[PDB]
């Protein structure tokens, strides 16, 4: 458990356009999430929760200014819509709906655009207008094995939004399955540790991480405590958080302790330029761990 | 009229709601590369909804399948090709292969998720 | 079936000018070709294929930089066009058609120039600007029976491009017959095993290997297992590979096994100095053999 006192900095006020606003929104949202699940508001000061919430509301409200009529998002209202950003908004809002009042139409409208506009017949999601801030997308920035990584990222977002939107968006279950199909058919050709981690969580969420696939995911971990690749270390923090969440999905409680320890050993507390994915992902997984204590 | 019917690979262009009757009209759109068949608009009258459109399937062409037929795409976009319903696709026999007797053309048309793959035999 | 794993070194990124670019392009095209035909992408690794395809595109693309307005090729844009280089390009590209997009304009335009600019009325093809890298032409380097060895090599490229080019080049079938006429005319006067092997294959493709000609070819093989001459073994590997392809053309399955045995027993997996032709030829012949296994 990362000590509450080391997180005071994740409480930021969001500003900027369609991408930067989400960059500021992220830390505050995941921080309130982690503190709620670890029950550290006493050690942190309960009176601070309400203020964080107001910051989150503010992030949500100014994000709506970049909502296009199609229900998609971009850095600016007349920039071509980003598949990635729209899914990322879905990922955050789908968590944030539990903290503050979020309009279902905004969230599920983003979900329907993704599904009806951006998914290919074989289930892969395509980015047609990459985000400007390539530092907010974590290990996806490494542009190779992109179909599988983008498809995984979006799929996870969709799974996150499922219970919230299945009612307004009938095509959701089928979209999820078709993306699941694509990840499954190609999961064995994956080379990067990053992708095996994120696609592995995506498949694990469905229960399609099994047999050879399960084995391959489990046997990509170096020292059986982390998933990593050469390059920017934030990517490895991020990927290993995905694996933690995947393993947690498999109820493989006998594998998580090392991974949880290596993560705690990183002494990483999120925040700063380029930290968006690692911050959201590190605190979501450990939150998941703390609520999954058997 | 209650909620509009669901269609495969498509959805209404508007935020659904549980009370319609009557005179109300809802519109559908299909997913990317799917082809809407029927009237885009459905209407409410007498309590029932008028028949919704349906989404004709595209075809996705893969080297994986093409290899069984000793065939390749003519304008070599992969490996993988998405073709909409109605669009034709042009193959070639792979090096060292000929059209084969029971096959009539190397160009075939996609219909609602069905595409004929020409066979090539080998000289 | 030359063990897949033993071919890792054949995937090479192309670099340099009109000639050296084609030297890099060669191992990559032929290795991909070989693994496609023998369906060995599993013993070799299916995730490696896509990377190799990119390498092929690179070579083909940078090779275009040395295409001349006449549609022929040389090491430098300012250097007189080589008959041999242009014909080799046709051979490589022609064999890459289902691998990457090859512009029929490039392919057939080079075919046209070979015929209308470098064939004699009697049929022979002539080199008017020999390549700088004499090591990249294998057995043609032995300057004996050059008119025959060059005529066969070029004709073979023409037979390779026939399907795609016959439509855009009306003179093609005429040129093919005429070169063939010259080949069988002087075939019986041949002395070098290399030449009888490469001319033999050329004639065999048209069915012009018959009677006494067919007879001479078969009996020129030493120990009925190889075609060979004094000198570098690589020339004999190259020559025995053409021979093998000829036999296959003859459906003479009774003669091949000793030939295929001797080749495999040479344990030559491409690479090394002056490897171009032996690399291209051995893997072409060995792949054809696997496709023809009744």
């Amino acid at each position: 458990m990362l000590d509450a006192e080391r997180l005071k900095h994740l409480i930021v006020t969001p500003s900027g356009a369609g991408e930067q606003n989400m960059i500021g929104m992220t830390p505050t949202v995941i921080a309130v999430h982690y503190l709620d699940e670890t029950e550290q508001w006493e050690k942190f000061g309960l009176e601070k929760r309400q203020g964080a919430l107001e910051l989150i509301k503010k992030g949500y409200t100014q994000q709506l200014a970049f909502r296009q009529p199609s229900s998609a998002f971009a850095a600016f209202v007349k920039r071509a819509p980003s598949t990635w950003l729209t899914a990322y908004v879905v990922k955050v809002f789908s968590l944030a709906v539990n903290l503050i009042a979020i309009d279902s139409q905004v969230l599920c409208g983003a979900v329907k655009w993704l599904i009806l506009e951006k998914q290919k017949p074989d289930g892969v999601f395509q980015e047609d207008a990459p985000v400007i801030h390539q530092e907010m997308i974590g290990g996806l920035r490494n542009n190779n094995e992109k179909d599988m990584a983008l498809t995984a990222f979006v799929l996870i977002s969709l799974q996150e939004a499922k219970d919230i939107c299945e009612e307004q968006v009938n095509s959701l279950p089928g979209s999820i399955t078709k993306a699941g199909d694509f990840l499954e058919a190609n999961y064995m050709n994956l080379q990067r540790s990053y992708t095996v981690a994120i696609a592995g969580y995506a498949l694990a969420q469905m229960g399609r991480l099994k047999g050879p696939l399960l084995n391959k995911f489990l046997t990509t971990a170096k020292d059986k405590n982390r998933w990593e690749d050469p390059g920017k270390q934030l990517y490895n923090v991020e990927a290993t958080s995905y694996a933690l969440l995947a393993l947690l999905q498999l109820k493989d409680f006998d594998f998580v302790p090392p991974v949880v320890r290596w993560l705690n050993e990183q002494r990483y507390y999120g925040g700063g330029y380029g930290s968006t994915q690692a911050t959201f992902m590190v605190f979501q997984a450990l939150a998941q761990y703390q609520k999954d204590a058997p | 009229c209650g909620p509009p019917p669901p269609i495969d690979n498509g959805g209404i262009t508007s935020f659904p709601l549980s009370v319609y009757a009557p005179a109300s009209s809802v519109e559908y759109q299909c997913a990317n590369l799917y082809q809407l068949e029927g009237n885009k608009r459905i209407t409410c009258r007498n309590g029932q909804w008028s028949e919704p459109p349906k989404c004709l399937h595209p075809c996705v062409i893969s080297r994986e399948i093409m290899e069984n037929y000793n065939i390749a795409l003519r304008w070599t976009a992969k490996q993988k090709l998405y073709s909409r319903t109605g669009e034709s696709v042009e193959f070639v026999c792979k090096r060292g292969y000929r059209l084969s007797s029971r096959s009539h053309t190397l160009r075939t048309t996609c219909w609602d998720g069905k595409l004929e793959y020409p066979t090539c035999a080998k000289r």
